[PDB]
């Protein structure tokens, strides 16, 4: 019973982190005259970039929560490998939600001021996406090697 | 840094700050209104901003220099009096904090005005917490010490006048409105490191630190701008203290600030500002508003952050004496000189 | 056995994704235009975000090996020994990764209005970007020996 | 054990500093107790040769009732800031921030997201839903109910917030209703969209603790 | 048997949810009341809707409280301590949330009345997220006595 | 049984919230009586009123403190213990919307004499939340059983 | 048997020491403040001081008594009533000497601007140190109680 | 039993010497500054740098009678009373001290301008003993009924 | 038997060298600052350093007594009277030094400008020190009990 | 077998890597705004960034020789050896680099308006690096003894 | 038992963060002292080197409690050399501690006037005698640990 936390507590930090990463990079949103020309043109990649963190969490919870059984081998104990394994994508979620608001933040905050540097800020917040899949696929990893 | 706290009043003091401040004019606006010269075009063109809510509560068919005063001054009690009455808690004690940062000086010269016959109608604009029919005419017509320190304890929370008050009360600041108004700005200077050092880590202040240094360093070179020529004492009360401590020294700014031809400090402490050594004041103001310009309107779009506040205060401050100098311009019927140049920061 | 020494291998990418991406956030703020532009700063700032993120790209190969060998059920000799090579990655990747989000905030800032201090600041984050090698060859040292369990 | 009443008198003062640290200056959080904790477990995890582990027995349960109220304490504190909006505008435009009310409707929702799931998550018992270490073995059943619960519970609060969050900055947001306020909107249907998905992964991954017998 | 705190706590953060949403709409109206005496009767309705957050948490309590001293066992204490914490979390969070939407509803009617209409809606519709967490604390209460 | 904290608990909460209502009106009595010296009597109602919610916890903790034996089983001292820290949260409560409730009673009927029925009306009105909780603590002080 | 019921013991003379102390520097600070001022307001000013310093009697009083019937050995009957008389007398009494003393400071400030609020401040006093009454009455229930075992 | 009750031994004379340190500190910072002013003034502004010292000879007192008590045997009831009766005395003595600090601070500066205003900050400093007599009578007490046997 | 007695001797010099290290660094502050102006006070001025860093000979002494005293052999409860007088010397220490500290800065500031106020700031930093020992003497009494056993 | 000394070895170098990149950031912040008014000291003030990154070669030759020296049994003899060793060069070059950036920011802001420290900063730090390698080679001293446990 | 090696490696790190601390703290005063005059910085150094020499009051009693140290670890050889070099440590880290605050007021003071370097470095050199005084308890406790089993 021990190994349903890190399953229950997987997508938790992917929630909170793309709650905090999609609430501020919706919160910069509200600047500074212009609706029809550049917001929102291509600032709507980080709000809806951060939502993906989630899915990994979520998807590596319920794989993990079908990989493991009561009738299985769990009499180890070996049950403290799902903890790491869903804080492990828990956490690369709530980094990269974290970055991506302030990515997501700066680079709309940064968009209206030149129009010459929005490529810049969309190719730097590209870049902080990759951030929690190394998490799930470690996750995956782990969980594919075990019982 | 920021976005990792929990804040209830900070939000909607973040989006009610925000609010106000994206309504506001820009500087394709004062650009496009500084062209024209015509008392009846300010006021249609003025009508499309924010500020046309007050312009149009009370206008003639000529310009008047004592409707543009009251329009920044209906303005400002409705921007800053109307937030801190539906606000409380470190946010509305640290917004208080700064009216009564600014209300040291501002209270201080109705103070130094109140012996040369002025009142509460007879000043102009400025920030504060509240308006000036509550404590600013018991505050300005006050002259004893003994009735401003009741007038500022009455006030919550304490603010930082009472301190400027008793130094003043002994004399030991100075007989004349220079020494009170640098020893004001040292005083609130202090205050604002004071406040800044209490409420600092909440969030990740990178450009409220960085313009809070350029202030000081700006407001000691336009302290010493100001006094050149005019014979200042060395041993008196004339330097802010500023952050730096290894690229502008007190004695440099004493020195600099006498009329003795050594505005080589300004300088050497210049490539890195938008001020250098000259002897134009036009210039110097020119490019200590594009100085003081920098790292504000990255308050203007970034939310959830208390540099925030500051800076859309100080803007208010300036785009409300850019507004009052570029339609004082035009409502005499002449072109600004010094104004042009600054209308955009 | 216990069993304990699983959260090694996850715990390797929590403080290099936590620097980096306080990397990535650090080095995107500060001023980079001034009037209407920069002098093709725009460019130059993109090489932060990778630097930063090189230490994450590094610590998901670090979890991975450690993931690859920790196993379903091993004995307790290889669990104590598993464990440790995480946390030396992380806690280097964690302070290289906020001395590039510092050095890349303080160099975006200043590099903004002259664009010759790019060389140093470039320099800085380069130099500073061995922290998370340093301690990923620590952990992979002490991972090559944690196979084979007894 | 010794535990059922650390962990409701820990879970009372855990909420007790939380909501006295937003209040007046009466009480405040001891954040030396997350080092001594730390260093409590680290210090006597590491000498001498021992397991150090928790045991949960019999209980279970608290993560159904945690997870609507948590749901319900998430989205109650949202409408605050998005409510103050409307009244910090004020008399600024007759604007569609008086007609911006549907971020409050997903904000109750949020409140019933989590309290459906903990509603319908036990059936012919209060005791226990699942089987419980006390009378039987399978204690795993009902032992992630609670970390199930929690978590949509934590979900739902951080979409309630997020809800509340994104309406509050959504209220107008330019000066005035001359400008569309659809922009914050979007952002606020995507912070909003989180709390189905968390409940509708953290539903379907829990699996079923009713019906226990 | 630990379960006796779980149905003070809901009447303990109901109450202290209620005290601080009605200091502050006592605050709100008595600094509202001084720029007109017309406003005096509009600005009562935070402090009562604040106030009437207290009955669920002392129904909740009292209910939670009867079963307690007559039937209890090792697993019976366990469904108070989360419908108190469920009423409470719910109670503290909608008397904070009252308090500051009342004092600047207050501050909104206090200019002209058309704020009234929206505060009075919110801090109306504000009632659902206690009677939400009340409905789960009284089915989690009637659903007790299982295990003797 | 180690249920004396519980009982100690509601005087203590008690006596702290009687004692922040008597520091948050006398914080404010001082104000009000320097704008006006006419009104010396009339703000003592806020401290006044503040102060009879300790006799609810001094009541509660002699009545607890009288059911003491020689001998008595650990069954009851956690439900009279979540009774008493209920009662004393609810004091507590009470008297911390009293603290302000006083001060803002004050205040705003210094400027204008209209406002004092307001804040006594808010005033008397804030301690459904210390008699609620010690209502639910007599109730749970009255299912007690089960000695020795 | 355990021997730990001196804490409550000394609990209720030491938060009633630390009030009354807090009362008493509370009081002179702004009697010592206002008594530069008008030096007629000194004799008036000085009430608050010696008023809140009373409130240590009722904590010595119950720690006298509870500490004489305790010896040497005894029993834990005693050892949680009398940490639960001497915890709520401890916590009467500090709630009594915060609020003696701001209302020792609000009225001593006070007196200075107006001197007509020397009534009602110390009829705040008055009626606020009376709350010490009720946990040393509730202290001599608990040490009547206290005294049946050892 | 462990025989630890050399903590209410120490744990007087801690509070004791910090509240009499932090006193002696509070009244010397003000003294330093009112001797400035008046240069008579000089030799009756040490009172109370000496009336707030007074009070470190309770924990010392309460801590070399405890000390004899403990010896080499001891019990598990013994060894209870010593630290409510150190930590009872050691926060009365704390809290006097540091009342006294701003007491003699203020008192000093009150007392500066003119001299009527110094049997004020005496009376408050004279007044504030109380608790630390109580505190240390209730120390005496419990130390007197600590030593039985050995 | 544990043998862990070593930390109550060590206390007491980390307590008094920690005390003496503060008292040594706000007097060299305020003796540097004034010493800046003229130096004709120095040596005058000179005397709160030595005072402040002659308060760890007790501390060493002590923990010199205590670790004479410990033998080849220890118990599980003898390391109580050194870990009480540990703490109450370096406590004692602690607050003598940090109150002789802020003696020194504000003597040294005060005696920067008048040269008249060192017969009173000599006898406060004088006074002052006997917190230290007579938390040495009470060391040293504790430290008597711990030569008779083992 | 059991043991607990697989995280002594990732836990040296983490002090020197935060620390090593705490004094690159301070010193790359000084760098970069000493470099926007003169370009000649920029390519001069940026070998303290590189000489503070050496810091971590030792800790890190230290961790890989810990890990080198590590066997197949577990005891008492091998155990809490790598934890000391590591955290004592980790806590010096920790300390280090804590002091090199303060140094180098120091001398950097000192050196931004006239340059005439560089050689006393780069002495500074070159003073500083020898509390880093005498932590390093108690270090190696006792990691030197951390293998044959039994 | 086994654990005290971070009592043994806590000499040399405490005298090592408070020689760092000593460093920056004189580096920071000497940083800003420099300013004023390119002529005092050679006089400015002594703080540095005064508050470095600290570390090897605890290198010397690390490895000289370390070369004492038995092959079989137990609780009569854990105990006594934490607070041993805990001593040292925290007598060598409030040596530092003062050192630094000594050394940036004196080197603060120094720049003005020249003639402050005898009563600063008197002062700032009357500082050794903690950490002295730590490090030869230190060797008195780590005298007694012998004979460990």
């Amino acid at each position: 019973f021990f190994g349903f936390a890190g399953c229950a507590a997987a997508m938790v930090l992917s929630c909170l982190g793309a709650a905090i990463g999609t609430a501020k990079s919706g919160i910069g949103i509200a600047g500074i005259g212009t609706f029809k020309p550049e917001l929102i043109m291509k600032s709507l990649i980080p709000v809806v970039m951060s939502g993906i963190l989630a899915i990994y969490g979520l998807v590596v919870a319920v794989l993990i929560a079908g990989n493991l059984s009561p009738t299985e081998d769990y009499t180890l104990f070996n049950g403290f490998m799902h903890l790491s394994c869903g804080l492990c994508v828990g956490f690369a979620c709530l980094s990269s939600g974290y970055a991506i608001g302030m990515v997501g933040d700066v680079g709309v905050r940064k968009y209206m001021h030149q129009p010459r540097l929005f490529v810049g800020i969309v190719l730097i917040l590209i870049f902080s996406e990759v951030l929690g899949l190394y998490g799930m696929i470690v996750a995956l990893i782990l969980n594919t090697r075990g019982s | 840094m920021e976005g990792v706290y929990f804040n209830i009043d900070n939000g909607f003091i973040e989006g009610v700050v925000r609010g106000y401040r994206n309504g506001l004019l820009s500087n394709n606006q004062y650009i496009n209104l500084t062209q024209c010269d015509t008392l009846e075009d300010l006021k249609l063109q003025l009508s499309s901003t924010d500020y046309g809510n007050f312009l149009s509560s009370v206008s003639s068919e000529s310009l008047t220099t004592s409707l543009i005063q009251e329009y920044a001054s209906s303005k400002l009690y409705h921007e800053f009096n109307y937030i801190r009455d539906q606000s409380s808690g470190s946010t509305r004690k640290f917004m208080d904090y700064i009216t009564y940062g600014y209300m040291i000086d501002n209270v201080a010269l109705m103070i130094t005005g109140t012996i040369h016959d002025r009142d509460k109608g007879e000043i102009l604009q400025r920030c504060h917490p509240l308006g000036w029919f509550d404590t600013l005419p018991t505050l300005s017509v006050a002259t004893d010490l003994e009735s401003l320190y009741e007038t500022v304890l009455v006030d919550t929370p304490l603010a930082p006048y009472f301190k400027n008050c008793f130094d003043t009360a002994e004399e030991l600041d100075d007989m004349n409105i220079e020494i009170i108004r640098n020893k004001l700005y040292k005083a609130y200077l202090e205050d604002f490191y004071n406040f800044v050092t209490e409420e600092i880590p909440e969030p990740a202040k990178e450009c409220m630190q960085t313009l809070l240094g350029f202030e000081a360093d700006r407001r000691s070179i336009n302290i010493a701008l100001n006094s050149l020529q005019s014979s200042d004492i060395d041993p008196d009360l004339k330097s802010d203290l500023l952050p730096n401590i290894g690229k502008l020294y007190p004695l440099a700014t004493f020195h600099l600030a006498q009329a003795q031809d050594f505005e080589g400090v300004r300088a050497a402490l210049a490539n890195v500002y938008e001020y250098r050594g000259f002897l134009e004041t036009g210039n110097l103001e020119d490019h200590f508003y594009q100085l003081e310009m920098e790292l504000c309107r990255d308050a203007f779009t970034q939310q959830f952050a208390i540099s925030t506040v500051w800076a859309w205060m100080k803007s208010k401050e300036q785009e409300v004496r850019n507004i009052t100098w570029i339609a004082e311009c035009i409502a005499q019927n002449q072109r600004e000189r010094i104004n042009n140049y600054i209308s955009v920061y | 056995a216990p069993f304990f020494g699983a959260i090694g291998c996850a715990s390797a990418i929590i403080f290099t994704s936590l620097g980096a991406a306080y990397g990535t956030a650090k080095s995107g703020v500060g001023i980079c235009a001034t009037c209407v532009l920069r002098p093709d700063l725009l460019f130059k700032n993109i090489v932060p975000v990778i630097m930063a993120g090189i230490i994450a790209i590094y610590g998901l190969v670090v979890s991975v090996l450690v993931c690859y060998s920790l196993g379903q059920k091993q004995a307790l000799y290889t669990g104590f020994i598993q464990l440790g090579a995480g946390l030396s990655v992380g806690l280097s990747g964690l302070a290289a990764g906020f001395a590039i989000g510092i050095v890349g905030d303080a160099g975006v800032r200043g590099s903004s209005q002259q664009p010759r201090l790019f060389v140093g600041m470039i320099l800085i984050l380069i130099f500073a970007e061995v922290l998370g090698l340093y301690g990923l060859i620590v952990a992979l040292l002490l991972n090559s020996r944690a196979t084979q369990d007894v | 054990m010794n535990k059922e009443s650390k962990d409701d008198d820990m879970s009372l003062g855990k909420f007790s500093f939380s909501h006295f640290l937003y209040y007046l200056v009466l009480i405040v959080v001891i954040v030396y107790g997350l080092y001594k904790l730390f260093t409590g477990h680290g210090s006597d995890i590491n000498f001498g040769k021992f397991l150090l582990r928790t045991s949960p027995y019999m209980w279970a349960n608290l993560g159904i009732a945690l997870c609507v109220g948590l749901s319900v304490v998430g989205a109650a504190w949202g409408i605050f800031i998005t409510g103050s909006s409307m009244i910090g505008a004020g008399v600024r435009a007759p604007r569609i921030t008086t007609k911006n009310l549907i971020s409050i409707i997903f904000c109750e929702v949020v409140a019933i997201y989590g309290l459906i799931i903990a509603i319908v998550f036990s059936s012919k018992l209060t005791v226990a839903t699942a089987e419980n270490m006390y009378s039987k073995s399978n204690l795993y059943t009902g032992y992630s109910l609670f970390w199930a619960g929690i978590t949509v519970g934590a979900s739902n609060l951080i979409c309630g917030i997020a809800v509340g969050i994104t309406g509050a900055t959504a209220a107008i947001s330019d000066a005035a209703d001359s400008a569309l306020f659809v922009k914050i909107l979007v952002i606020e249907i995507f912070g909003s969209i989180l709390g189905l998905l968390g409940l509708i992964v953290g539903l379907l991954m829990a699996g079923k603790a009713s019906e226990f017998q």
